[PDB]
């Protein structure tokens, strides 16, 4: 009954400007993943079990059908990456996916973890399939679909580093999308991430 | 906030701090090691060294002499001071004894550089010490020998000379023997302090001993001045000892430590090593053979035999007798067994009972176990082959150890064994080098090793750490193992001998006392917090400051509620204008002008006795007194 | 400063020959004061170089006028470019040595600024700067009285003796001239060549350590790209261990002379970035040198990234070895995907030269990613290192490839 | 006794007066379960820190120039404080402790002169009893 | 700021000295001791004069004693056990070897008397005792976090 | 005033009390009421 | 060989090295020129750096060079008031005023040179560290001989107990040189017969040295108005200072009590009985 998903970017791997808080990449820390997080999840929950599903812009597959995700964790690595960073059409595939196997009935929630990658001024185009009502032109937008759904993305870097990179901004304009509802966090800095254990903490 | 340290040996420590307005020589700590390089002096002069050869000199072969690859000074052993030149002496009021291994080498500081201050250790510290000092004064004193080998010191003979002198550093600062005299003299300048007695030096640092837990009377020493606290850690023990159990708590919260005396050869287990020096001992009697273990009369021996007698009695091997020779020997063991307080709480729950602490004494009462002044001393009369010998230095440069060892040397049935982690024994059997004698160095190291002390670390988390330069890198013996190294996430500075270091701590706040008078002249306001703001004569007197009775303005004015106060003041001539450099305004109620400025602002009020009182009004309804 | 304010203001409104005469008199008497006082505080903040560095004196420091208004991507000034900016500090006039001109009055609004953890007295500095900036106002506020008082500092011939260029380049410091300061510290130097000791063409050295402090103010302040650009290839080569002009504090230490190249480096950049004639290699090496402020500076970094895009045809020798902060790496590699460019680029240290010299293919790819892959473990191998070695060792590269290239 | 701590550069400053009758301010602010003493140079850190001085007038009337008048004040002064003053200004200023007496011009009148003096509170009750004084007899 | 003190027996006379202290808040006990002769149970201070019954060692952190005679430390076992209470106790170490025997020997004596029916035990008497923390000279312990 | 509010602060720590000092009259105590 | 040591010196790395150097060259003897040559040399470097340590073993250098018996230090004084004119550090300061004590030592008979240490020294007495403050005070008990004592006696009062201990040495070591002392300092050290510290009590032997001085000089009790003699109060003032619990000031004040033999029998016999 959950979605773990991590992303192994070669952006990540850089530091945020100088080094990291661990002193290593964070691309190697979120191929990781949250050890103590995932480790406690697992061990309370015995009874649980997970799929994973790789779909960008097309079908393929690398970690064969088996009960055990430590299996197909380890089937994942050692693979070549693809020259694709599709976002809306991903996120309609997945959102398709999803209404396909849990129906329109099932009580579920989906989590997607994706950087959103995106750019100041030439990707302002974005902002139009965000927005149903945006005038005529956009009228007959199918997005966002007629379902319950939701799009969430979380991440933590330096001012500095998210204004190079876009990666408060695109969490920004995603929260924007949604007309801004969720929570911003006021913190900025060297500041530690400690949230990530309350809020697992609390989901179980 | 300067640190100097003297002694480049990494056990025997000899620094001094400056700290504020006083400062501290921390040890004194005598270098034994350079004796190794002297040749011994027998109790009985032996044909051996006699017929010894010398060694080629350009320059006149009787200044050395050389056995086994190996050249020795054929003189009396000299000793490697501390580099005491680096600072006067003289200046420094203050010296804090840690143990009775470090305080040796004191009678030279105390004596001979003209210090004039004061000395303080515990009372075992200090008795052992006497011991110490008075039986090497003895062994020196025994034979003596003439100072008969100068120009050997010379650095280019040196050069001109093998590794195992060319290593020695600092060969001009050695120094021959003090006499009891002198022992004498420096002891009167001692003062006696137990564990965790707060002492005040001229009402500014505050000293403190705590029980370090390696020997009894060892102790670890703290500097406070309230805002700033230092601690120095010395020889320590974890391990299920003799003495009062080490102390952590205390030195908590410490801004600046200093660590010293850490073990020799870390990779040795102090248990394992003692059984294994058991059955040494058990095998060496089964075939017949005689065991000697030179050793001081201090805790090692103490615990040693108490392993040992528990061994012997578990093997039933208890026949053979045993032999404790020092000119000091019935006074150590009677000042081990009187000193029961400053043990740990299994000794202090059976000296509860009638029962004297250590069982000894049940043996001495049995005579199972016998002791000597010396050898002469009716020891001769009473001694017998098969037995084991406890005596002389270990070192093995004097004593009676060096007349058992030239007396067992040749045969191979006897066993000589060291327990002693102070010298490395390959230079020690140097100068005995051609013999069938079995030689097993096995020591025993109950100080702190490298786990311990990092644990000790992370579980107190000091601000910076000061250690010797040879704890920072690996042991020599191995160089590749990287666990037996000090981990600190501060950057832990280190030192080497005549290094000079300026502590990082810069703390710049002392403390004071008010008297209550002062503390109620102030009438605080809310603000949000509270605000005062006190006038007060300063008295000082000990370096204790004082006040006793015989401030800035900020009178933060909001401009709208001043306009109303002025408005319902009935003033006449009100002008009001809004104009570029912000407002002014004329009043000509008494030639008046208030000016409101960006980054300024200027106060103007006349001499008149009814318009200052209404000024002084207005100001005190909103008066911030700070 | 008020006892002055409220004479001129008296003195303004009266106008009478011997009301002239007593004002004439009192501004004499105020600019003898204020001289005394400049000269007292000069004494008393920093006597390191009225006499030898053994004698007691307080800590050691430079002083510096800031920059960051000058140094502002945005404050670009595109009316005169380089060439007449170029001709208006020529002025016209002789290039040989002149003094006691005091062509500006940035004082009375210039205000000090200077962090308190820097100095526990910063607060004594700001005073005395601001004392200092009333009496040179008042001083100025007639214009008589900075005639006469330009006309006795010319005649004093502060350029011929050593204490005499120490008094002017306090004053000059006082009231924010720093030309004059660098032309005082050229002249200390000469003068310290001149004695039996070593003496270099002014290279770096402790002797030489004020004037390189005061060339590298001077080149940070000015917006000289050129001289900047020299100075900071010469660092590399041989290295030694509100409105108007601002003012601050900082250490005369090592501390601030290893950031003086650093500093040098990012003003260089910025003034080729608000220069008219912009290129994509400039705009390239401005973006990756572009990672020492926020958040104008990463937008300028991103819309040279827009300009340049997929142009293809890019010069680049050292491009990458330059480049240490991740910020201008992901910014690369988010240009050469689909999103900005959809053209494949080189990233590597010296991975231009190599592309250059074959053919882009199937090997040609494996070959890019083998070095790639070298170059990231090369860059975990020591990850602790920062950006000044990487700044330093590309100038140096570049000076000892092709330093003639420039002009 | 209320323990509190004193900033370094306070007490040294202390200390040399007292080395070679000069009293000591005092400025703390209450702390979380403690209080601490804070120099008004130090405690500007805090920043706001909007510093307000108080500048009284004092108000003369004699037919005598200025300059020479100020001198004769500066020999009186020295010679009634015991010579306590050994520190002078540039600009024909005497200090004495922190008051500052300088010669300023009027803002419009010619006919009448007045000066500018400022000072803190502890300074202004000497200041009033030493204007007292003076005005209670002079050779005038 | 108040200090507090009332000290019970050998005020105005000699023996049954038992000294109470509250300085700041903290309760001291500076000694427990008795006067022979008082057959009436009059040996001991007056437990109720705390609080009629309840837990000592809640009124009271520290113990002091002075030296191993009755008339310093006769009253000690009772007042610990009897009483109850486990609170902290310190007192010098020569203090604790001397002062067991003794206090048995004059339990015993009592025994004679016939007057041991509410009287001391042994066995509480090891039991208090082996809970009594030893004190060094000049061992200058923070027995609480503002009272040393 | 500082000095009221800290010796209110220092009042304010307070623990039990005894039964007899609450009813002490003119200082002495009474030992063994029932005696 | 002066171009060696010069040589040497100069290759040797200022921070740690020179150190070391100096301690080596140091440790070996010198000879007259020898010394004349590198006490200017070692002047030169000690202008030339500016660390805090490095400067303090060239002043204890320099005073060992001035213990030298054979040598004529007359200029290496002048450099050595000028650089002490020119210090700032108090560490080296006070390193500095122990070679102006090795130099007054070494030359007593100069009177000009007196007085020049003399009012440097005073000079250097208001500096705020202890340490400085105590050679000073050294200084100014060494020299003497027909304002000083006033003016020593006025730092009797000093918070630092270590120079009150530096005051009574002077003042002790003046005595020595036979200087005729004043009857105010009786007073003063009384007062410091109430300090805490023992080595001041034990120090204030000036009371004995005053009282054997003038044994016979009348001196009224601040209280009573009887008058009574400087042999009788000191001997009451060394009878009540026994009771004191420090055992070296106990026999000290025995010993120099012992010393005491120009007083009445019969207040002696009134003061020895138990009532």
């Amino acid at each position: 009954p959950t979605v773990v998903v991590m992303d192994v970017s070669l952006s990540m791997t850089r530091p945020v400007s100088i080094e990291g808080s661990e002193e290593y990449q964070r691309k190697h820390l979120a191929a990781h993943g949250l050890t103590m997080l995932f480790e406690h999840m697992a061990t309370n929950y015995k009874l649980e079990f997970t799929a994973l599903v790789v779909f960008s812009s097309l079908w393929e597959l690398m970690v064969p059908f088996t009960r055990d995700y430590n299996t197909l964790q380890e089937a994942l690595s050692n693979m070549d990456d693809y020259d694709k960073t599709c976002l809306e059409s991903a996120l309609v595939g997945v959102c398709n996916i999803v209404q396909q196997e849990w129906g329109g009935a099932i009580p579920c929630q989906v989590v997607l973890v994706t950087d959103g990658c995106l750019g100041i001024g030439r990707g302002s185009l974005r902002h139009s399939l965000a927005t149903q009502n945006q005038r005529s032109e956009s009228n007959r937008f199918p997005l966002p679909f007629p379902f319950p759904s939701k799009l969430y993305i979380m991440c933590m870097a330096n001012l500095e580093e998210l204004q190079s990179t876009d990666s408060l901004e695109c969490l920004e304009r995603l929260i924007d999308l949604n007309n801004g509802e969720g929570q911003i966090f006021t913190i900025d800095g060297p500041l530690c991430l400690k949230n990530v254990q309350s809020m697992f903490g609390k989901l179980i | 906030m300067k640190l100097y340290c003297l002694s480049g040996h990494p056990t025997l420590p000899c620094n001094v701090l400056k700290f504020k307005s006083t400062t501290i020589m921390l040890d004194c700590g005598l270098d034994m090691t350079s004796t190794l390089n002297f040749l011994p002096l027998p109790l009985v002069q032996s044909p051996r060294l006699s017929n010894l050869p010398g060694w080629s000199l350009k320059d006149l072969d009787k200044e050395l002499k050389e056995c086994s690859g190996h050249v020795f000074v054929d003189s009396v052993p000299e000793f490697c001071l501390p580099e005491t030149e680096l600072i006067d002496l003289s200046t420094v009021d203050v010296i804090l004894i840690s143990n009775y291994h470090c305080m040796m080498a004191l009678p030279y500081i105390t004596e001979h550089t003209g210090f004039t201050g004061t000395v303080y250790a515990t009372e075992p510290t200090v008795q052992i010490g006497r011991l110490l000092m008075e039986e090497l004064v003895n062994f020196i004193e025994r034979v003596p020998k003439a100072q008969s080998a100068s120009l050997w010191k010379n650095k280019d003979i040196q050069r001109l000379l093998p590794s195992p002198l060319k290593d020695a550093v600092e060969v001009s600062t050695w120094r021959r023997c003090y006499t009891m005299q002198e022992v004498n003299s420096a002891l009167s300048k001692i003062q006696l302090v137990g564990y965790s007695q707060k002492i005040e030096l001229f009402g500014a640092v505050q000293v403190t001993p705590l029980s370090s837990g390696y020997a009894l009377g060892s102790s670890n020493w703290i500097i406070q001045s309230h805002y700033e606290k230092v601690s120095y850690v010395s020889g320590s023990s974890l391990l299920t000892t003799h003495p009062q159990p080490m102390d952590q708590a205390s030195l908590k919260n410490s801004d600046v430590l200093v660590l010293t005396g850490l073990t020799q050869i870390p990779t040795a287990n102090p248990d394992g090593m003692v059984g294994e020096f058991c059955s040494n001992l058990a095998l060496t009697v089964r075939n017949g053979g005689n065991v000697l273990v030179p050793c001081y009369p201090s805790g090692v021996i103490y615990d040693l035999l108490e392993c040992l007698y528990q061994y012997i009695d578990s093997a039933g091997l208890s026949s053979v007798p045993l032999y404790f020779i020092s000119p000091v020997a019935n006074s150590s063991l009677e000042f081990s067994q009187i000193f029961a307080e400053w043990l740990c709480h299994n000794k202090q729950s059976k000296v509860y009972l009638p029962e004297p602490p250590f069982p000894h004494a049940e043996l001495i009462q049995t005579n199972k176990l016998k002791h000597y002044p010396s050898i002469h001393g009716d020891f001769s009369n009473d001694f017998r082959q098969p037995c084991v010998v406890f005596t002389g230095h270990p070192s093995l440069r004097f004593g009676d150890v060096v007349h058992f060892m030239e007396l067992w040397g040749k045969s191979s049935l006897n066993t000589v064994i060291f327990t002693e982690p102070d010298f490395s024994y390959l230079e020690a059997l140097a100068p005995y080098q051609p013999l069938a004698m079995k030689c097993i160095y096995c020591p025993i190291d109950t100080r702190l090793n490298f786990i311990q002390v990092s644990k000790l670390l992370k579980e107190v988390q000091p601000l910076h750490v000061v250690c010797p330069e040879q704890y920072t890198q690996p042991p020599p013996a191995q160089s590749h193992r990287m666990d037996l190294m000090i981990d600190c996430q501060p950057p832990a500075m280190s030192y080497r001998r005549a290094e000079v270091l300026a502590l990082p701590f810069k703390r710049r706040y002392e403390k004071i006392e008010i008297m209550p008078e002062l503390a109620d002249s102030l009438v605080p306001m809310e603000i949000k917090i509270s605000l005062a703001t006190v006038s007060a004569v300063l008295h000082t007197k000990d370096n204790k400051h004082l006040l006793q009775p015989p401030p800035l303005l900020s009178g933060s004015i909001p401009v709208e509620q001043f306009v109303q106060t002025l408005e319902k003041h009935g003033f006449s001539d009100i002008k009001v204008e809004d104009t570029a450099k912000g407002h002014i305004v004329l009043l000509q109620e008494a030639e008046t002008l208030i000016q409101i400025e960006e980054d300024s602002t200027h106060i103007i009020c006349d001499n008149d006795e009814m318009l200052r009182v209404r000024l002084r009004d207005l100001v005190l309804k909103f008066l911030q007194k700070f | 400063l008020h006892r002055m304010k409220d004479l001129c203001r008296y003195m303004n409104n009266f106008d009478s020959e011997a009301h002239a005469k007593y004002k004439n008199q009192v501004v004499y008497s105020t600019m003898l004061v204020f001289f005394k006082n400049a000269f007292q505080y000069v004494n008393s903040i920093q006597p390191s170089l009225f006499q030898g560095p053994n004698a007691p004196s307080q800590v050691p420091l430079v002083l510096l006028e800031d920059v960051s208004n000058v140094y502002g991507d945005v404050e670009i000034d595109r009316n005169k470019h380089i060439h007449k900016k170029r001709k208006l500090a020529e002025g016209r006039e002789k290039t040989m040595s002149s003094d006691d001109e005091d062509c500006s009055a940035k004082g009375r609004n210039r205000h000090i600024v200077v962090n308190k953890a820097e100095l526990a007295n910063s607060t004594e500095v700001l005073e005395s700067f601001k004392l200092a900036r009333e009496s040179w106002e008042l001083l100025y506020s007639l214009e008589f009285l900075d005639k006469e008082f330009t006309r006795i500092c010319l005649a004093w011939k502060t350029d011929t003796w050593l204490w005499l260029r120490i008094f002017l380049t306090d004053m000059i410091i006082y009231q924010g001239q720093y030309k004059k300061a660098i032309a005082s510290l050229h002249h200390l130097a000469a003068l310290q060549g001149s004695i039996s000791q070593p003496q270099i063409t002014g290279q770096g050295t402790l002797e030489h350590q004020r004037a390189l402090i005061q060339l590298a103010t001077c080149h940070f302040a000015l917006g000289e790209y050129r001289m900047t650009c020299e100075k900071v290839l010469d660092l590399m080569c041989y290295m030694v261990l509100r409105k108007g002009s601002d003012l601050k504090l900082l250490p005369c230490t090592s501390k601030a002379i290893m950031p003086y190249c650093l500093h040098l480096m990012l003003a260089c950049f910025k003034l080729r970035a608000f220069t008219d004639n912009r290129d994509d290699m400039a705009l390239g090496h401005v973006i990756v040198l572009l990672q020492q402020e926020w958040p104008r500076g990463e937008n300028l970094f991103l819309k040279a990234v827009n300009k340049i895009c997929q142009q293809g045809n890019f010069q680049y020798e050292n491009f990458f070895n330059y480049v240490t902060n991740i910020d201008m790496l992901e910014e690369f590699a988010y240009l050469r995907t689909q999103e900005g460019g959809k053209i494949h680029l080189e990233l590597l240290p010296n991975q231009g030269m190599l592309i250059k010299h074959h053919t882009v293919t199937r090997g040609i790819t494996k070959g890019v990613k083998e070095d790639f892959r070298l170059a990231m473990e090369r860059q975990v191998s020591r990850c602790g290192e920062n950006l000044m070695v990487v700044l330093h060792r590309f100038c140096i590269n570049e000076k000892i490839l092709l330093l003639q290239t420039l002009t | 006794s209320i323990p509190v701590g004193i900033s370094l550069g306070l007490l040294k400053r202390e200390m040399a007066q007292g080395l070679l009758p000069r009293l000591l301010h005092g400025t703390l602010i209450m702390k979380e379960s403690n209080f601490r003493l804070v120099s008004s140079e130090q405690a500007l850190k805090e920043l706001a820190e909007h510093q307000l001085r108080f500048t009284c007038r004092v108000h003369l009337h004699d037919t005598r120039k200025e300059q020479e008048t100020a001198l004769r004040v500066y020999s009186h002064l020295k010679s009634v404080l015991k010579d306590h003053c050994v520190q002078h200004l540039p600009d024909g200023s005497v200090t004495v402790e922190s008051v500052l007496l300088q010669a300023a011009a009027p803002s419009e009148d010619p006919g009448t002169k007045v000066l500018l003096v400022s000072w803190t509170y502890q300074d202004e009750e000497l200041g009033s009893f030493l204007t007292s004084l003076l005005k209670k007899g002079l050779p005038q | 700021p108040e200090i507090r003190v009332t000290p019970l027996g050998a005020g105005q006379d000699v023996g049954r000295s038992c000294i109470l202290v509250s300085i700041a808040g903290k309760n001291v006990m500076l000694d427990c001791g008795m006067h022979m002769g008082f057959n009436d149970d009059r040996r001991f201070p007056d437990f109720s004069y705390i609080t009629q019954n309840g837990r000592l060692t809640d009124f009271l952190d520290c113990v002091i004693i002075s030296h191993f005679h009755l008339d310093h430390c006769g009253a000690l076992p009772y007042f610990s056990e009897m009483v109850g209470y486990d609170g902290p106790i310190y007192m010098t170490h020569p203090t604790q070897a001397i002062c067991p025997i003794l206090l048995e020997d004059y339990r015993k004596i009592a025994v004679d008397k016939k007057g041991e029916a509410n009287f001391f035990t042994s066995q509480m008497i090891k039991d208090c005792m082996k809970k009594v923390v030893a004190v060094h000279l000049h061992q200058t312990v923070q027995v609480d976090d503002e009272l040393e | 005033s500082l000095w009221s509010n800290r010796i209110n602060t220092a009042n304010s720590r307070k623990h039990q009390e005894f039964a007899g000092r609450l009813n002490s009259v003119n200082n002495r105590a009474e030992l063994y009421q029932h005696l | 060989k002066s171009a060696a040591l010069h040589i040497d010196l100069c290759k040797a790395t200022s921070p740690a090295d020179a150190l070391q150097y100096l301690l080596q060259f140091a440790r070996k003897p010198v000879e007259a020129e020898s010394v004349e040559g590198v006490v200017r040399i070692l002047l030169e470097h000690y202008y030339k750096e500016n660390d805090p340590s490095v400067r303090l073993k060239i002043a204890s250098l320099l005073g060992l060079l001035s213990k030298t018996a054979g040598f004529s230090p007359d200029c290496i004084m002048d450099d050595a008031i000028n650089i002490l004119q020119n210090e700032k550090s108090h560490q080296v300061l006070a390193q500095l005023l122990d070679t102006l004590l090795a130099i007054g030592t070494k030359l007593p008979e100069n009177q000009a040179i007196q007085m020049r240490l003399v009012d440097v020294a005073c000079k250097h007495l208001t500096d705020t560290s202890h340490g400085v403050r105590n050679k000073c005070l050294q200084l100014l008990g060494n020299l003497g001989s027909l304002d000083v004592q006033k003016i020593i006696g006025d730092y009797f009062s000093d918070q630092d107990p270590r120079v009150r201990t530096a005051a009574i040495k002077a003042m002790l070591q003046l005595h020595e040189r036979g200087l005729k002392l004043h009857q105010t300092i009786y007073n003063q050290a009384c007062k410091l017969l109430s300090d805490d510290y023992e080595q001041v009590r034990s120090a204030a032997q000036l009371i004995w040295v005053v009282s054997q001085l003038y044994p016979e000089s009348i001196v009224p009790i601040p209280s009573s108005n009887e008058e009574i003699r400087l042999v009788d109060d000191a001997f009451g003032k060394i009878c009540h200072m026994v009771s004191d619990g420090s055992w070296v000031v106990r026999v000290q004040a025995a010993k120099l009590l012992g010393s005491m033999e120009q007083v009445s029998s019969h207040f002696l016999e009134q003061t020895l009985d138990k009532k």
